Formats: structure tokens, C-alpha cells, sequence
């Protein structure tokens, strides 16, 4: 069974947040429950609501007037609508459901970050953190990409279309004084590989539909 | 909601407990579950019905409940156990409620950082800004000090730091510090230096460059 959230990353204050969860591997009409749980950045889990086998719904009392959970049997999906949102609704929203037996683990979606803000979408610029003697330590070199000036979170970064994972560090974004996010992703590799191995960072910023594959080549430095 | 300590720490191979404090109306009257949340992932259930392990969960994980509190135990700690742990139960309306989470840090030996510095790319300078990045790689413990100097002037307020989650394989941290200048300001100074202090270093490590030594590939 797999669950997968879909929906917009940025929502303006007072508008309605709309998310969907597509279910595959199981009938939506055979769930013990389907529901939603959110997690504000750096905080814990908060249940939003659930729909039971009959279609009966139960919502968090602090959210009840703003919540609707519904099922679409033809699409085998369920949804969340949260109206009149404010900055306080910014969170990673998970869909979840229980299938097969009452003692089974629930299945969870991947989580989708929804930011509520009056600011607007902005795609990142991607700049190379190119290796040189200054980023060499013994026989090891560091290289990376700087993903600068985007909004809202998140951006995802991979290296070499996923073939390079060892020694990769993708840092949590920082919010700059400008109100835009930036982050870097770095990797350490053998210095001997700099002349023969291609290093490409793959950057995706879903809210702006920005995808960039940036080759990071060694600099010419005479220090 | 339920109450958990914010963090716990122990060495590999040791045991830890994490306890969840609730009330008569939630834990007192209901079953407790526990969840592991690795960074960037959904929660994964470890324990349900107070003490039962789902299929696939090893017996390193155990749970119990007493009165209005519950406890998760983890033995044989592994570096992969670094995570946030949550209790969950049901309230007087039989709605799910969760604790605030407990971060588990794995202790390891002191490891000094390797330090790397990145002069801004010509590409970025063409766009009007210079970001200078100092990387502290694979160190422990998490505490580290980074100071920027530009022509020997100590920088205060114009840099930002980010630190990774604990590494799942070697239990270290990494840190970036980014100094941001306009192009015009960048072109008024020569020497860019980051100085790093850490328990694992017997004296501070400085990495530096002079503007103009490099050109893009
Ligand atoms: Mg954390």
C-alpha cells in the first residue's frame, strides 16, 4: 500500500488549503480510517481529522469549523480542505490510513509542506561550490551547490541522479534577512576523482516548478 | 498534549528509556503507541497496545504503561537509531493525541572537523552578490565556533549557520557558515578567512583565500 500527498505548497492567508492523498494497493472503501496529521516545523504531531468506514467523519475540535475530509472512490483518493488559513497552519501535512486489520501499522504518505504566507513564490538560483585547493584536506576534496533565494520551502537536492549518496550533506535551509531561503548541499570525494568524475547536483523546487541540473567543475586557482 | 523530555543521549550498545507523561483521561484510560521519526520521513510505529511490537520491529524496542505514564525502552543502541521518538494515545473523546517528541542523540568519540572554504563563483558575482561558504565536516560534539574575518575585521551579524542532523552512520555533525556580501563590498577587500574552534582541535584552524586567485572553470 502506498499513499501520496499532492497539493500546493504556498497558500495565502484567508484562502482554503486543499490537499489530496492518492491511495494505491488498496480500496479506499476498505479502510478502517483515512485521515490527516500535521507537524509544524520543529514541533510535534497534531491530528486534524479522520473518516471511518461508513463515511462518518471526526475532526479535531479546535479545527472543526474549518475542516472537510472527503473520499473520491473513482480516483481512489481522499482529501483535506482547511479553510480560512493563517500562518499558524504552516506545517508538514501527512495523510495516513489503516488497512487490512485493526492491529496493522497505518500507512503514511511522504508529508507535504504547506506554507501560509502573504509572500510569493520565487524559484532558486543555483551556483556551484567548485572544488579547489581551498576545499581540499589531505586527499579529500569538498564540492557543492548553493541553492539561493527561493520561497517557500522546500527544495530537494540529489547528486548524480541519485548515484552519489556517500559523504553528501544537504544542509537545512536558512531564512535570510530578505525573507528568502537559501541552502547548500556538499559532498566530499577523493581529490583524484576531480579530473575524471562528473559531479552534478539535481535541484528541484516544486513550488516554482524549478528543476536544475548543475555540473560542478573544478576552479582554476593560482593561490 | 502528552509530555516527553526534549532529548536523551547514550553510547552505542547502551540502553535508554523515553517516558511519556499524561493524565487519567488519556494514558490513564487508553492504549499507548510509540513512533520513530527519522529526519525527513513519516513516523514509523514501534509499539502499540502499550507493549506489542509490529511485525518487523526488533525486540530491542519495548514498551510499558503504568498509571498515567508510559515508557519506551531501546537496547543495543545503533547509530541508525538517531531519530525523534513520539508517544501517542487517545483522549477522552477517543481522538489521537501525541507527545512533543524526544530526540535521541548517539554519543561517540570526539572528532575534529575538516574545514573547507569556498570563494564565491564568478557566476554568482555576475548576479551582484558574493556568498562565501565555510564548511566544517564530520565533527563531534555539535558545539563549534566559527568566526569570519575580512581584511582582519571580525564580522558580526552578516553570516548564517546551518547544521545537519546527526549522521546515521558515523554519528557526526557537519556545519556550514555563509558570509554574504554585495559584489561592490566583496571587491573592496582582499583576505577572506574563517576561523574554527572545536573541542577536537588543539588550536583554532583558519582557512582563507585572497580575492582574485580563482576563475571559474
Ligand atoms: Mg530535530
Amino acid at each position: 500500500v502506498q499513499l501520496q500527498e499532492s497539493g500546493p505548497g504556498l497558500v495565502k492567508p484567508s484562502e482554503t488549503l486543499s490537499l489530496t492523498c492518492a491511495v494505491s494497493g488498496y480500496s479506499i472503501s476498505s479502510g478502517y480510517y483515512w485521515g490527516w496529521i500535521r507537524q509544524p516545523p520543529g514541533k510535534g504531531l497534531e491530528w486534524i481529522g479522520s473518516i471511518y468506514h461508513s463515511g462518518s467523519t471526526y475532526y479535531n475540535p479546535s479545527l472543526k469549523s474549518r475542516v472537510t475530509i472527503s473520499v473520491d472512490t473513482s480516483k481512489n483518493q481522499f482529501s483535506l480542505k482547511l479553510s480560512s488559513v493563517t500562518a499558524a497552519d504552516t506545517a508538514v501535512y501527512y495523510c495516513a490510513g489503516l488497512t487490512q486489520s485493526s492491529h496493522n501499522d497505518a500507512n503514511w504518505g511522504q508529508g507535504t509542506l504547506v506554507t501560509v504566507s502573504s509572500a510569493s513564490t520565487k524559484g532558486p538560483s543555483v551556483f556551484p561550490l567548485a572544488p579547489s585547493s581551498k576545499s581540499t584536506s589531505g586527499g579529500t576534496a569538498a564540492l557543492g551547490c548553493l541553492v539561493k533565494d527561493y520561497f517557500p520551502e522546500p527544495v530537494t537536492v540529489s547528486w548524480n541522479s541519485g548515484a552519489l549518496t556517500s559523504g553528501v550533506h544537504t544542509f537545512p535551509a536558512v531564512l535570510q534577512s530578505s525573507g528568502l531561503y537559501s541552502l547548500s548541499s556538499v559532498v566530499t570525494v577523493p581529490s583524484s576523482s576531480l579530473g575524471t568524475q562528473t559531479y552534478i547536483c539535481n535541484v528541484n523546487h516544486k513550488p516554482s516548478n524549478t528543476k536544475v541540473d548543475k555540473k560542478v567543475e573544478p576552479k582554476s586557482c593560482l593561490a | 498534549v502528552l509530555t516527553q523530555p526534549p532529548s536523551v543521549s547514550a553510547a552505542p550498545g547502551q540502553k535508554v528509556t523515553i517516558s511519556c507523561s499524561g493524565s487519567s483521561s488519556n494514558i490513564g484510560n487508553n492504549y499507548v503507541s510509540w513512533y520513530q521519526q527519522l529526519p525527513g520521513t513519516a513516523p514509523k510505529r514501534l509499539i502499540y497496545d502499550n507493549n506489542k511490537r509490529p511485525s518487523g520491529i526488533p525486540d530491542r524496542f519495548s514498551g510499558s504503561k503504568s498509571g498515567t505514564s508510559a515508557t519506551l525502552g531501546i537496547t543495543g543502541l545503533q547509530t541508525g537509531d538517531e531519530a525523534d521518538y513520539y508517544c501517542g494515545t487517545w483522549d477522552s473523546s477517543l481522538n489521537p493525541v501525541f507527545g512533543g517528541g524526544t530526540k535521541l542523540e548517539i554519543k561517540r568519540t570526539v572528532a575534529a572537523p575538516s574545514v573547507f572554504i569556498f570563494p564565491p563563483s564568478d557566476e554568482q558575482l555576475k548576479s551582484g552578490t558574493a556568498s562565501v561558504v565555510c564548511l566544517l565536516n564530520n565533527f563531534y560534539p555539535r558545539e563549534a565556533k566559527v568566526q569570519w574575518k575580512v581584511d582582519n575585521a571580525l564580522q558580526s551579524g552578516n553570516s548564517q549557520e546551518s547544521v545537519t542532523e546527526q549522521d546515521s552512520k558515523d554519528s557526526t555533525y557537519s556545519l556550514s557558515s555563509t558570509l554574504t556580501l554585495s559584489k561592490a563590498d566583496y571587491e573592496k577587500h582582499k583576505v577572506y578567512a574563517c576561523e574554527v574552534t572545536h573541542q577536537g582541535l588543539s588550536s583554532p584552524v583558519t582557512k582563507s583565500f585572497n580575492r582574485g586567485e580563482c576563475i571559474d572553470a
